């Protein structure tokens, strides 16, 4: 085979050059070290890191959040250290279990949930700023920041916005491995099956889309790596045989192609759209649709199947039923 | 009909099967032997769907469905309307897929590029095969496969997953899901990063490869490097199905309890139980 | 190089001007806080004495 | 030093105002939020709301 | 009475649906697809009938031009009109639109099909400092191989025949990626060094195996203009030669398997 | 053994992390409704917002 | 009202003084 | 310094207005929103609605 | 040394104030938070709340 | 060696104070926390709480 | 290289001026902590005597 | 070698004390924890708790 | 060889003490663990607990 696409056979070492920012060249932190193993898939060098304010802040809120989360998880196993470690995935920080509408709930029932929520929110933001500022610091464009934005917004939607529009904190996602997942099912059951929500559709489309696209783009570049097609930026400004082939390949197959530059747009667009599509769906849910299946039936989208075993009338609705 | 640079590349040869008779382009499409074959399946398979859907009970595009045969028919052929057409299409499907993939091989041969693309395309094909063919073999019926139908297919996914009591816990799934997410995020970053360097805003000069590196080594303190991201993308993408395929095949042939119960192995190590 | 600003040290005076204001305002901040804590006490005496049961 | 007693001031040579300031600012903000919200999720020491405390009443 | 009901059958969800669609298509069409036509358009025609306009809907098609201001001076405008004026040594099988072409002479030297290169700017690729990006390890003395790998310097280069083509002189490094791009070998029999892309050779413990081309055709790998630096065009030239050999080394590489 | 609660619960509900004891909620007495899903496509005005709604 | 509930004054106050006095 | 008593102004040498100014903007906006919203989440101290408070009345 | 008895101080030649200072800041704050939190999670020793302890009562 | 018996001290030439100091600091803290919490997870031996132990009674 | 910051090191004097204050202030804090702990004790005497049952 | 009988010691020329030291440190620590905690998760051989072992009693 | 009978020893010229050593360390540890825990998971052959065995008893 061609081994040079899978891993790197002969590794290189030498002096790395620092691009001086607009500001905060000073707030780079740590002794850069190498990993020979890591060097077989990517660059081996691992430090330094930029610090600065946004960072500081993000960590600040982030940690507080984490602390509140974990601490409460411990409190669930009554602080038994052995049990904690065994039961860890099953432990969580839950939102309120009674109906208080949108009132700040008691500490012991959802209160702590809410606090961690707010702090997680704040870290996300601080981080956002990091991403956005750094870009501007180095004279790049802001695309990453905007993609990241959408992601954050979707977190907001399922965290507080949706709860708000229906007006109960009870609808919040809980913190914890298994329990954040149990949420998914509950939430779906409640809103009459999410497979039937169109935005869930869209989203998934775009998500699989990403799969397809990365596999394709990924594969395409490696296929043309022999002509130095991995040098993607010089290819943009001075088109070489590499991407000429890459283009041709796709044109001869699906019958239209991209450019080396624009394929990146497509990917960036699909990525974004996952998060956006999602957000919409979440906003609509509870607010305008109560039961997504029934809704799909009102617009006759829903498939209907004959009975295999005899059809069963609901017993509640019989003459002389109990309760 | 040609890109300004297209002609110098349009040369004869590098077909896998049957040489020169099929070696031509219709417009921008390259045909080849497998071109022909693909088309044939596509056309027949689609037509077959239509005819089949005509004798359904609806024509709402979401609501149309071609279901596989009952479990009583085993691994045998079923009456055409009672699951047979399902069978038909499934073959046209495979047909199309494979012809598609081989066509790609012919193309790449002609261009002197690597075969990474076709091969990559092989992964989903396999998963299709896993779900429609293997898993049903192992349980001994076609009736274990999924139906063709936009909403219909999801119903299959849905019930399947509740047959083990909470599919979220199935460890194959966990891995696959993780990849799905990482992949998406990573495409976003890769997308953005190129675009930022190329279109830096204002009359700012286009930036260098070093700026790509700097940027990430700032934000998260590591840069995977330019070639390798491509390599890595391909990897993430691919394990979506590679790992999942394990969880899929497992459910039924190798596990019959709820998926959560399976974590018992850890939950129940008698030491700390 | 045998000094504090030895052949362009990267720009901080012998500024205890900063030490000045910093410690000033750190105190004011804590001062105000004490005062305020006192007023609140009068509105809601928070710790409470030990109840009839307890121990 | 401009008529000092200790070296204390020298800290700012070692440590760096900008980073101290910026940190403190976040730090105090965190704590203040913690306290306010934590308080307002009790039953004593919630101002804002009617005395849900049902102090002994009922 | 219901939340989100615009009629007895019309609800706000339903409307949003279409809305969503609308946007998607618009972006796709009125944007993304335009952005795609910055290279290689407008379409060219060497059979068809009096056409200054692709698939129809599209001669707007091309977006208005960008202007990439380049890192080390100068501007590029996209889309462009970059004309191919190499005179291709390719005869047609038929005069037909989309019937394939036959090379007239040696395809590897005449640079056609998989052996064709793009006419890139005849300049050296540069670092952020203004040094040359791609250089050998005679020049980049600061750079080195990682401890724990095989130094290919000294090894025999075995070609497709199973015949030693020559011996490895050097590695060439990308200075801004810390990555090895080329082996520079000494083609035995002549007094010349030829540059092979590292993606065309399987490096072993004892030998470098080159499947791409035959031993005899190492004599004709494109010559470098300078000794210690490589232009962007020379890169494409070198790469295309070996890859072209994947279809043109032996006569049987043409043919189908049966 | 107070630390073991979560597990005592999980094993009762097929090892999922759901945090309710369904015996005491549904089976011990006729005090709860098991049905949670709405029987209409659109949210019905007057049961669909805030403290009108179930948790 | 602070009756032997000097506690918070104690915590808040004491450091406030030695902060004032150690770094002069 | 233009008829100044303190050095305080030197903070702008150390800190950068653009950043200060902008962050403040955000900060303040958040706190604003938290309070506004938080308030209108209660019963006492919600304007914009009838007294759901049911202050003692039921 | 300025009238020192042990070498103690030579630690600061080895160790670095900046790292120590910053670490302690965090370390202490965590331990502090933990203790506070853990206290306000009991039934004795929760100030900020009516004695839900049901001390022996019932 | 200044009035020494063993070579022990040579370890600091091999091992590095900074590593050791730091790691000890952490290690100990962990163990400390483990014990503390572990204890306050029981019924005998929890301070911070009422005797829930129901020591034998019922 | 034959000094402590041997031939233009990145700079730290024989400053145990720092060691002075560091140790002062660390002790103040630990003292204050005791005083505080004493006070709280009077408000909420926390360990408790061993109860009637125990063992 | 100072009156040594074996060559045993040459091991440290082969092996690296720093690795050994560090490994043992960890290794031991873990075993130790396993034993402690593991013991304290039985009914006999749990000190720290009341004998809810209910040894045979009931 | 210093008064040897076989050439056994030459193994270490081939194989590397450090590998063998480090491996054995691990290997034995794992096995040891398996047995220990394994045993303590039975009914007969558990020290560390009350005789769960109900050996013949019922
Ligand atoms: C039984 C329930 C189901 C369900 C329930 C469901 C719900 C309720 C929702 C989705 C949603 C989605 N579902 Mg679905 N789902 C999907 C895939 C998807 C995603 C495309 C999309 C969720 C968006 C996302 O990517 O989240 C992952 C990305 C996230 C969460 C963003 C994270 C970014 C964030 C900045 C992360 C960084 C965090 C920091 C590091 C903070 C650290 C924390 C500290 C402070 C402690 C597939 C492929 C399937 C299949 C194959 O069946 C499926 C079936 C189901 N879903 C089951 C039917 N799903 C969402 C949606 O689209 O609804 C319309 C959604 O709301
Ligand atoms: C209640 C049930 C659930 C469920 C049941 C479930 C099952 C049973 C399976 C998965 C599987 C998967 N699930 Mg899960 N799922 C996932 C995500 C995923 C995917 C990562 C993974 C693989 C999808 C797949 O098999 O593609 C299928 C794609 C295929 C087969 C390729 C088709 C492409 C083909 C080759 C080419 C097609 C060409 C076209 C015909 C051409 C037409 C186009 C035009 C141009 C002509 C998420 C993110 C979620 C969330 C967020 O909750 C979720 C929830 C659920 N899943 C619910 C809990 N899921 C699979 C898995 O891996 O399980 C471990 C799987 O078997
Ligand atoms: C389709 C769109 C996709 C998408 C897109 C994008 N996603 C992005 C970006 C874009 C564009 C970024 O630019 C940004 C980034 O920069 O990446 C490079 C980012 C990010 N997405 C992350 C994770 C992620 N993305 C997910 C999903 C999707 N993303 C969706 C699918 C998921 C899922 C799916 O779950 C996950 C988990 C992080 C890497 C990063 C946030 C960092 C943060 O916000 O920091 C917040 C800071 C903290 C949490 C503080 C950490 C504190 C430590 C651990 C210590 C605590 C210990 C304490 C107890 C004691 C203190 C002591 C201490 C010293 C020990
Ligand atoms: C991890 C790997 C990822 C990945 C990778 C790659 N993906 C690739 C490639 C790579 C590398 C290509 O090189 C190839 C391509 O060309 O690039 C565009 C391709 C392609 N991937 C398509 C769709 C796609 N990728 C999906 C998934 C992933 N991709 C995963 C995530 C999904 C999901 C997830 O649903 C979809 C729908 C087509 C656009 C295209 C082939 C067209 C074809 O196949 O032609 C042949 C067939 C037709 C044009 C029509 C077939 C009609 C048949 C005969 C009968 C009707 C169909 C019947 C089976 C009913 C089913 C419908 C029912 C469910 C309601
Ligand atoms: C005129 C004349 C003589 C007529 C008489 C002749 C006659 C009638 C003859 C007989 C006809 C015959 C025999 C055959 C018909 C022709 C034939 C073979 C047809 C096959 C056609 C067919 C089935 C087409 C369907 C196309 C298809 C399957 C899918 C459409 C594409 C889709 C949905 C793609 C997913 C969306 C997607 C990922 C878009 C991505 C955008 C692009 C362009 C990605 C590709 C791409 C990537 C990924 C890069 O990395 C990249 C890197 C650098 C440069 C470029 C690219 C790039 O373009
Ligand atoms: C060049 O410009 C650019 C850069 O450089 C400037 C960048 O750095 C960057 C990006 C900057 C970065 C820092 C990139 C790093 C970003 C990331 C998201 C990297 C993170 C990746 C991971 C965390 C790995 C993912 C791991 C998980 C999600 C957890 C999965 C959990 C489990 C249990 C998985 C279990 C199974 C596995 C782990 C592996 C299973 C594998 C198999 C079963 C089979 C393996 C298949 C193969 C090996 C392929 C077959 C072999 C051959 C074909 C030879 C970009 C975007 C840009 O393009
Ligand atoms: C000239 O016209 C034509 C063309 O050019 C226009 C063609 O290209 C073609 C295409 C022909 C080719 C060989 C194309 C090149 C070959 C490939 C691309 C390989 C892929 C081909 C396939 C996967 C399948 C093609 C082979 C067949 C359809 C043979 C049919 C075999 C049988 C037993 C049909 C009779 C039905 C029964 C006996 C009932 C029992 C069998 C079942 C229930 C199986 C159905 C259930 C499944 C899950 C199917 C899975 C099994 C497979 C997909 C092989 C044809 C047919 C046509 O003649
Ligand atoms: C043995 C039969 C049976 C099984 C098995 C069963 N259910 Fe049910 N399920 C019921 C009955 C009966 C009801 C309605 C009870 C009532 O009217 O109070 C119900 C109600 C429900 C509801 C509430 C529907 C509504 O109207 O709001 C959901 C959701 C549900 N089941 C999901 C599940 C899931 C998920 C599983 C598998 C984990 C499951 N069920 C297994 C019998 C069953
Ligand atoms: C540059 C120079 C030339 C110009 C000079 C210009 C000037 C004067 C700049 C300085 C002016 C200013 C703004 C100075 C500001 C000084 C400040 C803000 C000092 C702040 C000190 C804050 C301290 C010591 C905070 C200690 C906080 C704690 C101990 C919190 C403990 C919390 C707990 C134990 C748990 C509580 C939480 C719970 C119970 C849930
Ligand atoms: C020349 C030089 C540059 C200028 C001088 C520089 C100056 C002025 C330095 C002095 C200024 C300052 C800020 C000095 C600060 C000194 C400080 C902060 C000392 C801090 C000491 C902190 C100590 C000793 C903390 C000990 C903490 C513990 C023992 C915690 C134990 C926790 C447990 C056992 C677990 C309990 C957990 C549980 C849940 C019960
Ligand atoms: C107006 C008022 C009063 C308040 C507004 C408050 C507000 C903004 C609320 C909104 C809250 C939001 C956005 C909540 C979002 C919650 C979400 C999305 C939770 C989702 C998932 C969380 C998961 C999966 C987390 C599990 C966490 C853990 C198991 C523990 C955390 C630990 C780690 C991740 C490891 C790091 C720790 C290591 C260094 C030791
Ligand atoms: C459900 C999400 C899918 C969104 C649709 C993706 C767009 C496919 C691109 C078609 C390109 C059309 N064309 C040939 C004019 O270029
Ligand atoms: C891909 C997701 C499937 C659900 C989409 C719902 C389709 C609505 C269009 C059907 C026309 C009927 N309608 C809305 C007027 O009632
Ligand atoms: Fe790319």
């Amino acid at each position: 085979a061609d081994y040079q696409t899978i891993y790197t056979q002969i590794q290189a070492r030498g002096p790395h050059i620092t691009v001086s920012g607009e500001w905060g060249d000073n707030d780079r932190v740590g002794k850069p070290f190498y990993s020979y193993w890591l060097g077989k898939i990517g660059d081996a060098q691992i430090g330094p890191i930029y610090l600065g304010a946004s960072g500081i802040a993000a960590f600040a809120f982030g940690s507080t959040a984490i602390l509140i989360i974990l601490f409460n998880m411990a409190a669930e196993v009554h602080f038994d250290p052995l049990q904690f470690f065994r039961q860890f995935f099953w432990l969580g920080l839950y939102p309120p279990k009674a109906q208080y509408g949108m009132g700040i709930p008691p500490l012991h029932d959802g209160g702590w949930w809410l606090m961690a929520g707010l702090f997680m929110t704040l870290s996300l933001g601080s981080w956002w700023i990091r991403v956005y500022s750094r870009a501007r610091a180095l004279g790049l464009g802001t695309h990453i920041a905007w993609n990241f934005a959408a992601a954050i917004f979707f977190v907001l939607c399922i965290g507080c916005i949706h709860p708000t529009l229906v007006g109960s904190w009870s609808e919040g996602v809980p913190f914890g491995i298994w329990p954040h997942i149990d949420w998914l099912t509950a939430f779906s059951i409640r809103y009459g099956n999410f497979y039937y929500c169109p935005w869930h559709g869209f989203s998934i489309g775009f998500a699989y889309g990403c799969g397809l696209l990365f596999a394709a783009h990924g594969a395409t570049i490696l296929a043309v790596a022999r002509f130095g097609g991995d040098r993607e930026i010089e290819q943009i400004t001075d088109r070489g045989t590499a991407v000429e082939r890459a283009a041709l390949f796709w044109r001869w197959t699906i019958g239209f192609n991209a450019t080396i530059e624009s394929v990146h747009r497509w990917g960036w667009f699909f990525s974004l759209m996952v998060m956006v599509s999602a957000s919409v769906g979440i906003l609509l849910t509870g607010t305008f649709v109560d039961n997504w299946y029934l809704w799909c039936v009102k617009h006759g989208a829903a498939p209907d199947y004959p009975a295999y075993l005899p059809a069963t009338p609901d017993p509640a609705s019989l003459p002389g039923a109990p309760k | 009909a040609l890109l300004s640079f297209e002609r110098k590349y349009r040369v004869r040869g590098g077909t896998l099967i049957g040489g020169d008779l099929f070696d031509f382009w219709v417009g921008p499409y390259f045909v080849g032997f497998f071109g022909v074959s693909a088309i044939f399946f596509i056309f027949l398979g689609v037509s077959l769907i239509g005819y089949a859907a005509s004798q359904g009970p609806t024509w709402d595009p979401f609501a149309i469905s071609i279901n596989p045969p009952d479990l009583k028919y085993g691994l045998g052929a079923a009456p055409l309307l009672e699951g047979g057409f399902w069978q038909a299409i499934t073959v046209c499907a495979l047909g199309a897929f494979i012809s598609w993939m081989l066509r790609e091989v012919e193309i790449s041969r002609k261009l002197g590029i690597g075969w990474h693309v076709p091969l990559a395309f092989c992964v989903p094909i396999f998963m299709f095969c896993v779900l429609q063919v293997f898993r049903p073999l192992l349980l001994g019926s076609w009736g274990h496969a999924f139906p063709y139908g936009i909403l219909s297919h999801l119903d299959w996914v849905n019930n399947f997953g509740y047959q083990y009591l909470n599919w979220h816990y199935n460890p194959g799934h966990m891995s696959s899901v993780s990849f799905l997410f990482v992949n998406a995020m990573a495409l976003g970053l890769h997308g953005g990063l190129i675009l930022s360097v190329a279109n830096p805003g204002d009359g700012d000069k286009v930036k260098t490869a070093e700026h790509e590196n700097q940027y990430f080594r700032d934000v998260v303190g590591y840069s995977i490097g330019a070639l390798s991201i491509h390599r890595l993308g391909l990897f993430l993408a691919s394990n979506i199905f590679l790992t999942g395929a394990f969880g899929t095949i497992a459910s039924g042939p190798f596990w019959t309890r709820g998926w959560p119960e399976w974590w018992g192995w850890w939950l129940d190590i008698p030491f700390w139980s | 190089a045998d000094l504090k600003p030895s052949l362009t040290g990267l720009t901080e005076e012998e500024a205890k001007e900063f030490h000045g204001i910093f410690v000033t305002s750190t105190v004011l901040y804590l001062a105000t806080a004490v005062i305020v804590h006192y007023l609140v006490w009068t509105a809601r005496p928070w710790i409470a004495p030990i109840p009839k049961g307890w121990v | 030093a401009t008529e000092y007693r200790t070296a204390s001031w020298k800290l700012w040579l070692i440590l760096d105002p900008r980073r101290v300031l910026t940190a403190l600012f976040v730090y105090l903000t965190v704590i203040a939020l913690l306290i306010h919200f934590g308080l307002l999720s009790t039953d004593r020491l919630n101002w804002w709301e009617f005395q849900r405390g049902l102090p002994k009443a009922a | 009475m219901y939340h989100g009901a615009l009629a007895q059958h019309l609800d706000i969800a339903q409307l949003v649906w279409y809305a969503q669609w609308l946007v998607i298509w618009t972006v796709v069409l009125l944007y993304l697809r335009r952005e795609d036509r910055r290279e290689g358009y407008p379409l060219v025609e060497p059979l068809g009938l009096v056409k200054l306009a692709p698939e129809d809907g599209q001669v707007y098609e091309l977006p208005y031009p960008k202007t990439f201001v380049l890192p080390h001076g100068g501007t590029v405008t996209v889309p462009r009109r970059r004309p191919e004026t190499r005179e291709l040594k390719l005869a047609q099988t038929d005069g037909f639109e989309g019937a394939p072409l036959q090379p007239t002479g040696n395809p590897l030297v005449d640079a056609v099909g998989p052996a064709s290169y793009a006419e890139r700017a005849e300049v050296v690729d540069a670092t952020v400092d203004g040094k040359a990006k791609i250089v050998p390890l005679r020049v980049a003395t600061d750079f080195s191989i990682a401890e724990g790998d095989v130094d290919p310097r000294g090894l025999p280069v075995v070609a497709a025949d199973g015949v030693e083509a020559g011996t490895v002189t050097d590695l060439w490094v990308d200075r801004s990626e810390h990555y090895f791009r080329y082996l520079e070998l000494s083609v035995a029999g002549s007094a010349r060094t030829a540059l092979i892309p590292l993606g065309f050779c399987d490096v072993k413990k004892d030998k470098i195996v080159v499947t791409s081309i035959l031993s005899e055709q190492f004599a004709n790998v494109p010559r470098l203009q300078s000794r210690d630096q490589i232009t962007l065009r020379e890169e494409d030239k070198v790469s295309a030669y070996y890859a072209g050999g994947l279809l043109y080394a032996t006569p049987e590489r043409a043919e189908s398997l049966l | 053994t107070r630390s073991g609660y979560v597990v005592r619960l999980a094993k009762y509900t097929a090892y999922s992390a759901l945090n309710y004891d369904p015996f005491t909620m549904f089976l011990a007495n006729d005090k709860r409704q098991v049905r949670v899903v709405p029987q209409t496509a659109l949210p019905l005005v007057g049961v669909s917002r805030g403290k009108e709604r179930r948790p | 009202s602070d009756w032997n509930l000097w506690v918070p004054l104690g915590i808040l106050g004491i450091p406030t003084i030695w902060i004032a006095l150690t770094y002069r």
